[PDB]
RNA sequence: GAGGUUCGAAGACGAUCAGAUACCGUCGUAGUUCCGACCAUAAACGAUGCCGACUGGCGAUGCGGCGGCGUUAUUCCCAUGACCCGCCGGGCAGCUUCCGGGAAACCAAAGUCUUUGGGUUCCGGGGGGAGUAUGGUUGCAAAGCUGAAACUUAAAGGAAUUGACG
């Protein structure tokens, strides 16, 4: 009973691709499998964003931002609520909607 | 769909066609007789050259080739119309 | 490869008809596709087909009518002894009321209807029906 | 599971064969 | 929370309003015994919960009409938008904002017809992958 | 189908497809048969007569059937060199 | 699939041979064994001596004693 | 309908289709439409051929005059922009009309009080009213629809090639089609234009 | 008493269509029992096949509702099958029937070899199948009889095949599609396109067409 | 044989647990690292043999070619090159559909199959016993390859359904 046609998991056209270890459990899994989040997140957060910009010696600033490549194995992806678990014809609708 | 009269093709839809594919098998390709600036004579240039094709003169170089078509050298005109 | 032209071609023709396609052409050609094709001709199995004449090979294109249902190929031609025609007209058509085993004898390309008419057996190729 | 079974027969027959050459 | 209605009274209310627009109005207790007249409603509960829409429906009928209701008005309404037009809804005046190839196409036609055709720009085409 | 004695048995002739010659079912129900009029020649106006005309549920559910009811109607001389 | 040819009688002969110790219902019948095994050797019925008669519990879900022999 | 002399395609008419932008397809195109059409321009806008536009048009007519009840052709339109156009056309007829919801097998049901056994269907888009389409597989109905470049040919007799996207391209065909089948026997000259302007078919927006 | 509700319906009570093949014809829906009830009156005896129980599954024990399959015919053309689930055996049965009836279609019969008298069999060697199961008809000499298993000689011997061998495989047990493999058998006789067929259309009106003065009621 | 970055069977302790010779911890050997021989197996998986023919759409993209309508640039153009718009071959792929398949899940192909055969390779015949015993062979050995039976056994299984419990 294949699930996922693609198999979750995204190769065709090969075999064996770099595998990693995963942020969370360190458990091993390849690259095109995977869940792959992304975060651009502000150093400061919400809340201090203004303590911050009032105590800054400079003028104005932007303040940076950590760009976390996040990359979980599915069991925590899973665990840890990064995605769900869908219907049969949900399965399929690969958009990702804000 | 249903009714395409295959032997009757219009002749823009053989040209959109890869030439073995074609009703009749033809290619696509020519020759082309070139003049060059200094001397006035005419070489019997196939535009899939493969060589380099050089003057009967001398000293000039006509085509350079590449992957399809040559690359005719600066300035030098050709002459495809015939059979 | 293309090991036989027929098998190649006839399906081809049985396998536009099924999508009511008007008309196909069938790619290698052949003396001997020409020559079961006209049989089909006459029973009206199909219409006039017209061999484009491309150097090499030859290209066909067959006028098709609605009237085919399936034309086969038997691949490798036993030879039918005659006695056997029966047995093979038997487990090869639909009915003993029409269907066409094309077939291959001392006296030409024809029908099955035509080996008995001039009582001689041969090389099974196909059928038509 | 199967691969720890595999795995006891690959250790089993081998007591098989150590039984066997004293013999 | 107690009160949400039941389909006895939103289906009857709907239609008491549908049938005697003009026999209601916009207060309670008026209303309230219209019902007693124009219905049939057993129990002095239903009966009085009945008028609940009856008001909930004028309140939003003068703010607008419903997408999907029962009217009299409001059909005679609809009646008048349709029949008022322009006098020639497609007519567009003298010289339609017309592409060089649709002018081809009236070439074909063999149609002669005013219009300046201009096309400009580069072939950007649709849509940014 | 006759027989010895030219005998019509048989207890109907089914219609067929315009299109593709092919027999249309007894329930096939995606089946059609499009009546098309004429005109009288010169002002308008159906006066006369008929162009049946039909197609089978296969046709129609292809996509085709609109195809295949022009190249008929052409040639039956209602439509005319586009 | 198959190998469909015209001189390929044998392949297929000694094809449909083979694939034959792989029936259930043949290796019986024509390896050896069941005439080997069989105590009736091949023999519709037998003729024995009762050494002992002997009550066999029938399984599970049939609940008896059978009352057989020992032959 | 290949108007071979005198429904022919004229000069004021081909000036509303102009005007209109009824040849004005869409950007894609299903191939089963590349017989009615001739060009893509820059951007990427398909242009129908009037002629075959109309041809088609006046096929619809013979179909739906050949009809010798007028009440029983269903006259269908889910999207608004048929709307009004249909209610019109099926009052200029005197064909049965049905806007908004295909109602659940008016076609199927012998119970549900809209059935219909009608003989024909007309449709704005099939994209859209893409039920009554379906349902009409289940009886023998012939279809006139009003595609576009970008609309699939599943059970249509008859494909009108238009816009069927700015209502007021819409409307036109709605028009063209009542014009030619009241032309076509009923009580027109064939001389004379309408008094029924174009303005009555193409549907308004909230507008006073 | 009628209430057609159908024109298709109301066309058959008024003596207005003379034989269902002009119905068939035109490959128009039947959707009233009682259609066929006028027109084949007497005649279109009805066979049960089997009232196997189906049962599905629930919080407290399980719901068990019956499965009848009919089979139609009148020794002579036509013949029907259905298949109707219900609460109750003689719902089932009463409310299949009326199904069959509906389903019925004619069976295009032919002729062994020689070409004399009355047609006996089936005209080619027609298949239908049913998810796995497959039925194949094969023509027959006179006096050989049905050479079949019980339930397609069931169906045979109804719709007037008076001779046929057939070859059947799949789950055949599974009476079911043993005999809906063996309807759509029987309905592709008359879809089989053969020589004798092979006439271009003469074309006819339609009943609807015809009789459209009537349907409009005077 | 070289080397010892981490991780880490084995192995040592701390906990957890009724117990954990397990998981969760803290150490750490073989090995993971290199160069040289062997071994010859994977869920070595698209669970789809290879070649060959035919049958529908529609989008995308890798390469090559061809054509065009663009312009950013880039220079006076150029050549380019970078985008745009097409076509063509063969690549990796996507969606969609009452082709047609398909027990079913599904499948442009698993389509062309009772309308049975284009060519050819391998290979399965209820489940276990058993991939066992034995024989042969290869291997330094783990093991590899070839590979039975008596006996027992009525279903084991697959696809989808409602249940019902996570
Ligand atoms: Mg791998
Ligand atoms: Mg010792
Ligand atoms: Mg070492
Ligand atoms: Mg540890
Ligand atoms: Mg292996
Ligand atoms: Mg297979
Ligand atoms: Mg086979
Ligand atoms: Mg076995």
């Amino acid at each position: 009973t294949k699930k996922r046609r693609n198999n979750g998991r995204a190769k065709k056209g090969r075999g064996h691709v770099q595998p990693i270890r995963c942020t969370n459990c360190a458990r091993c899994v390849p690259k095109d499998k995977a869940i792959k989040k992304f975060v651009i997140r502000n150093i400061v957060e919400a809340a201090a964003v203004r303590d911050i910009s009032e105590a800054s010696v400079f003028d104005a600033y932007v303040l940076p931002k950590l760009y976390v490549k996040l990359h979980y194995c599915v069991s925590c992806a899973i665990h840890s609520k990064v995605v769900r678990n869908r219907s049969r014809e949900a399965r399929k609708d690969r958009t990702p909607p804000p | 769909p249903l009714a395409k009269d295959l032997l009757h093709p219009s002749p823009e839809e053989e040209k959109r066609k890869h030439k073995k594919k074609r009703l009749v098998q033809s290619p696509n390709s020519y020759f082309m007789d070139v003049k060059c600036p200094g001397c006035y004579k005419i070489t019997t240039v196939f535009s899939h050259a493969q060589t380099v094709v050089l003057c009967v003169g001398c000293s000039t170089v006509l085509c350079q080739p590449t992957g399809g078509k040559a690359r005719l050298t600066e300035g030098c005109s050709f002459r495809r119309k015939q059979h | 490869v293309r090991m036989n032209v027929l098998a190649d071609a006839l399906k081809s023709i049985n396998n536009a008809e099924k999508r009511g396609k008007r008309q196909v052409l069938i790619r290698p050609c052949s003396k001997v596709i020409v020559r079961f094709l006209t049989v089909m001709m006459k029973h009206g199995y199909i219409g006039e087909f017209e061999i484009i004449d491309d150097h090499r090979a030859g290209k066909i294109v067959v006028n098709l009518t609605g009237r085919l249902n399936k034309c086969g190929v038997i691949s490798p031609r036993f030879d039918v002894q005659l006695k056997d025609l029966e047995k093979w007209q038997n487990n090869l058509l639909p009915s003993r009321q029409f269907g066409f085993i094309v077939l291959t004898t001392s006296a030409g390309i024809m029908d099955h209807e035509e080996a008995r008419r001039k009582h001689t057996g041969g090389k099974i190729l196909g059928f038509f029906f | 599971r199967a691969k720890w079974r595999k795995k006891r027969m690959r250790r089993l027959k081998r007591k098989r064969r150590k039984m066997r050459q004293r013999s | 929370m107690g009160r949400v209605r039941t389909k006895t009274v939103k289906k009857a209310a709907r239609v008491i309003i549908e049938k005697y627009y003009t026999r209601l109005g916009n207060d309670f207790h008026t209303n309230k015994r219209v019902c007693e007249e124009i219905a049939i409603i057993p129990s002095k509960k239903l009966r009085n919960k009945i008028a609940g829409y009856v008001t909930h429906l004028m309140k939003r009928i003068q703010r607008g009409p419903v997408r999907g209701i029962s009217i009299k008005l409001q059909e005679e309404e609809r009646e008048r938008r349709d029949n008022y037009v322009p006098e020639v809804s497609a007519l567009d005046q003298e010289i339609i904002e017309v592409d060089p190839d649709t002018k081809e196409m009236l070439k074909l036609l063999d149609f002669g017809s005013l219009s300046n055709l201009q096309v400009t720009q580069p072939t950007v085409g649709m849509n940014f992958k | 189908m006759q027989n010895d004695a030219g005998e019509f048995v048989d207890l109907y002739v089914p219609r067929k497809c315009s299109a593709s010659n092919r027999i249309i079912g007894a329930k096939d129900h995606a089946s059609i048969q499009m009546n098309v009029a004429e005109v009288d020649k010169v002002t308008g106006r159906f006066n006369g007569q008929f162009k049946t005309y039909a197609i089978c549920g296969a046709i129609r559910r292809m996509g085709e059937s609109d195809d295949s009811i022009l190249r008929l109607a052409k040639a039956d001389g209602i439509v005319s060199k586009n | 699939g198959k190998c469909r040819g015209l001189r390929t009688a044998r392949k297929l002969r000694s094809h449909r041979r083979d694939h034959k110790w792989h029936d259930k219902q043949y290796k019986k019948a024509h390896l050896g064994t069941a005439l080997k095994a069989n105590p009736f050797g091949g023999a519709s019925h037998a003729k024995g001596i009762v050494l002992e008669k002997v009550g066999v519990e029938a399984k599970q879900p049939n609940s008896a004693i059978r009352k057989c022999v020992r032959v | 309908s290949g108007a071979l002399d005198v429904l022919q395609m004229k000069e004021e008419d081909v000036l509303k289709f102009l005007a209109a932008g009824t040849h004005l397809g869409g950007t894609n195109l299903d191939f089963q439409m590349e017989q009615y059409i001739y060009k893509r321009k820059s951007d990427g806008i398909y242009i129908i051929n009037l002629k075959r536009t109309w041809e088609k048009l006046l096929l619809a007519a013979r179909a739906i005059v050949a009809i010798e009840n007028p009440a029983d052709v269903s006259v269908i339109s889910s999207r608004n922009t048929g709307q009004r156009a249909v209610l019109k056309f099926a009052a200029a007829t005197g064909a049965t009309p049905i806007a908004g919801r295909f109602t659940p097998g008016t076609f199927t049901n012998q119970i549900q009080a809209a059935f219909r056994e009608p003989r024909l269907l007309v449709v704005t888009d099939p994209r859209a009213d893409h039920q009554p389409l379906t349902e009409a597989s289940y009886v023998n109905l012939p279809t006139i629809a009003l595609c576009n470049t970008d609309s699939p040919l599943r059970y249509v007799d008859i494909a009108i090639p238009c816009n069927n996207k700015g209502a007021h391209s819409v409307g036109l065909m709605w028009w063209m089609l009542a014009r030619e089948v009241l032309r076509m026997r009923g009580t027109i000259s064939r001389e004379h234009p309408w008094e029924v302007m174009p303005d009555l078919y193409f549907y308004r927006d909230p507008e006073e | 008493e009628w209430m057609p509700v159908t024109k298709l319906g109301r066309l058959v009570k008024d003596m207005k269509i003379k034989s269902l093949e002009e119905i068939y014809l035109f490959s128009l829906p039947i959707k009233e029992s009682e259609i066929i009830d006028f027109f084949l009156g007497a005649s279109l005896k009805d066979e049960v096949l089997k009232i196997m129980p189906v049962q599905k599954q629930t919080r407290a024990g399980q719901r068990t509702r019956f499965k009848a399959f009919v089979a139609i015919g009148d020794y002579n053309g036509h013949v029907g099958l259905g298949v109707k689930c219900s609460k109750e055996v003689a719902t089932a049965i009463r409310g299949a029937i009326i199904l069959a009836k509906l389903s019925i279609v004619p069976v295009r019969r032919g002729y062994w070899g020689n070409k004399i008298g009355k047609p006996h069999t089936v005209p080619c060697k027609v298949t239908g199948r049913c998810g796995s199961v497959l039925v194949r008809l094969i023509p027959a000499p006179r006096g050989t009889g049905i050479v079949s298993a019980p339930v397609p000689k069931k169906l045979l011997m109804m719709a007037g095949i008076d001779d046929c061998y057939t070859s059947a495989r799949g789950c055949t047990a599974t009476l079911g599609n043993f005999a809906k493999a063996t309807f759509d058998a029987i309905s592709k006789t008359y879809s089989y396109l053969t020589p004798d067929l092979w006439k271009e259309t003469v074309f006819t009106k339609s009943p609807y067409q015809e009789f459209t003065d009537h349907l409009v009621k005077t």
